[PDB]
């Protein structure tokens, strides 16, 4: 039965100023798998954004990654915006750069 | 290698 | 060495808004190596090594059988809604299928479907019986004990999965036996002093690692917030384990990563 979306929010590597990078936004755990996942800069959709193909675990949750690459600049909020049935308003997951 | 097709048939 | 392959079935009502209604992804040791879905209409390889030791007859083959998957699905659909007394709406089948040659040397197989996310059947090689979990698959159990299937799969399972398993860890055994360090960062937030630490593992191959974090040497885990282990796009690993701190105490704790590809377990600290 439908059960709420767990959401991360990294990049591939430990990021620095300037230096080409990977963000990621990771969901796992959900039912239905109808799910909408957008990568966000400063409020704007992020462009060469890949969603992976709908699997799921053993419990029969489903899952999907989506990615962009991108280069963070600091000022910015970067964060992954997630709608889902179980949810009466859309999620917004910060990311933290941690430089 | 995947299974036979029919026996994914409820 | 644990090896395992899965082949992961999504047939769904309600995708969305782009996407294709009936997926279907392979995997070996848990690394995606196989992929279909409606829309490309087309089995297709995802590793490099899988690639290099298949030609066009393979693919043509699993093409063939994923294609008729679909149509199975697609009725399947169809049937268990009129059995669940259902109309329209957002609805799903998934099946899972596959085999895993142990350390031990046993072989298992799965072979399992869950209807709106529950629990349907299940295969019980033990007993050789197809168990229905609701009587809403009953008659599923009855077309399997009539159309002699049970037979067919342990085939499968105990032939075909573990033969084909065997083969495909052969063509990556470099790919899938292979180490990356991960990149690790601490970083501290909050307060006067710093409050969360952060200890973050970044790139990391296999998948099992153990992050911890230790207060003057001691395991504070129940305490640690884990985020579990996510993947990366490359193919590599993630993982972050936070802890609470008083500020000031910074200097105390030490992140501690426990990694095939470290020979000693990596020791870092807040800067």
């Amino acid at each position: 039965m439908d059960l709420t979306p767990k959401v991360q929010v990294y990049s591939r590597f430990p990021a620095s100023a300037g230096t080409k990078n990977v963000l990621n936004c990771f969901a796992a755990g959900f039912h239905p798998p109808k799910i909408s996942i957008t990568l966000m800069k400063d409020g704007v959709p992020m462009e060469g954004a890949q969603y992976s193909d709908m699997s799921f675990n053993d419990d029969w949750t489903f899952q999907r990654l989506v990615h962009a690459d991108f280069t963070p600049s600091s000022g910015s909020t970067y964060a992954c915006k997630v709608e889902h049935e179980t949810l009466k308003e859309p999620q917004v997951y910060k990311w933290d750069p941690e430089f | 290698r995947e299974v036979d097709e029919q026996l994914l048939s409820v | 060495e644990l090896h395992t392959l899965r082949y992961i079935r999504t047939a769904m009502t309600d995708p969305g808004p782009g996407l294709p209604w009936f997926v279907d992804v392979g995997y070996v040791d848990g690394e995606l190596f196989m992929h279909y879905n409606s829309t490309a209409r087309r089995a297709v390889p995802r590793t490099e090594w899988i690639a290099a030791n298949t030609d066009q007859q393979y693919w043509d083959r699993e093409t063939q059988i994923v294609q008729g998957s679909e149509q199975i699905n697609r009725e399947n659909l169809d049937i268990l809604r009129r059995r669940y007394n259902q109309t329209g709406g957002s609805h799903t089948v998934q099946w899972m299928s596959g085999c895993d040659i142990l350390e031990d040397g046993t072989i298992r197989g799965y072979h399992q479907a869950a209807y709106d996310g529950r629990d349907f059947v299940a295969f019980d090689k033990g007993t050789m019986t197809l168990t229905a979990a609701v009587p809403e698959a009953v008659p599923t159990k009855r077309k399997w004990e009539e159309g002699g299937y049970a037979e067919g799969l342990k085939q499968y399972l105990e032939e075909t999965c573990v033969e084909w398993l065997r083969r495909y860890v052969e063509y990556g055994k470099a790919e899938l036996g292979r180490r990356e360090r991960p990149e690790v960062r601490v970083w501290g937030k909050e307060a006067d002093g710093i409050l969360t630490l952060s200890c973050r593992a970044h790139g990391f191959y296999p998948r099992p690692i153990v992050v911890s974090w230790l207060k003057d040497g001691a395991v504070r885990g129940q305490d640690a917030q884990s985020g579990g282990i996510v993947p990366n796009g490359d193919g590599t690993y993630h993982t972050w384990v936070t802890i609470d701190a008083q500020p000031g105490d910074g200097d105390k704790y030490q992140c501690r990563v426990e990694h095939a590809s470290l020979p000693q377990p990596g020791l870092y600290s807040w800067r």
